[PDB]
């Protein structure tokens, strides 16, 4: 599992990037709670919040590379979030939050 | 669950074959569980899903360059016959299987 500390950590951050790039949290923030416990297990794991929804040949050298450590190039270049964490609001899944409380984290990955 | 008995599946299966290649911690993929589940329900007559934790037998994720996850490939008489990322639908995703089929 990943530290509390290093999720609430990563919370805090989706909360204020999602509020300086102008994007929303999904409708579905189970989708963003697992995100963000992703990102903070690969935190604690190498280091950096390397992207959680990515395939790697060898994650601690990509870490070293930088490329997906969030917020990733795609999303700094063009606000391309491929965990879904960060949505422009005209995605359809996108709705109106840049708020995830610690509850709906632990509501929504108790089983996890 | 291998590289060999993975290949070996695609290579005898009698029908098309729906792989999602997924990881734990990703939040599109979990979110895709129980749409698969229940699209698998629905088509299958037609289809067989497999899902592969790309974490664990990374070999698999290689052959196939995944990327983005989930990837989902669907497979044609051992041979992939279309490709997508991300979360769709269940209505998205049984249009996007029918459509590949055709
Ligand atoms: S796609 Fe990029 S911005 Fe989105 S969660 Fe993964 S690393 Fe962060």
């Amino acid at each position: 599992e990943p530290s509390e500390k290093s999720v609430e950590i990563m919370r805090k951050f989706s909360e204020q990037y999602a509020r300086r790039s102008g994007t929303y949290f999904c409708v579905d923030k189970g989708v963003t709670s697992v995100v963000i416990k992703g990102l903070a297990e690969h935190k604690d794991s190498y280091g950096a919040p390397l992207c959680p929804c990515r395939h790697y040949d060898d994650k601690a050298a990509e870490v070293g590379q930088g490329f997906w450590n969030c917020p990733c190039v795609p999303m700094r270049e063009r606000k391309e979030c491929h965990c879904m964490l960060f949505l422009t609001p005209d995605n359809d899944f996108a709705g109106k939050d840049q708020t995830i409380t610690s509850d709906e984290i632990k509501e929504t990955t108790a089983n996890m | 669950q291998t590289f060999d008995s993975f290949e070996d599946l695609l290579v005898n299966s009698d029908k098309p074959v729906l792989v999602d290649y997924y990881a734990t911690w990703c939040g599109p993929s979990q979110f895709m569980v129980p749409i698969l589940n229940e699209v698998s329900e629905t088509l299958k007559d037609k289809i067989q899903v497999v899902k592969i934790d790309t974490e664990k037998y990374p070999s698999i994720a290689n052959k196939y360059k995944i990327e983005a996850l989930p990837t989902f490939i669907l497979f044609k008489d051992g041979e992939p016959c279309d490709r997508f990322e991300g979360a769709l639908t269940a209505k998205q995703l049984i249009q996007r299987i029918e459509d590949s089929l055709k």
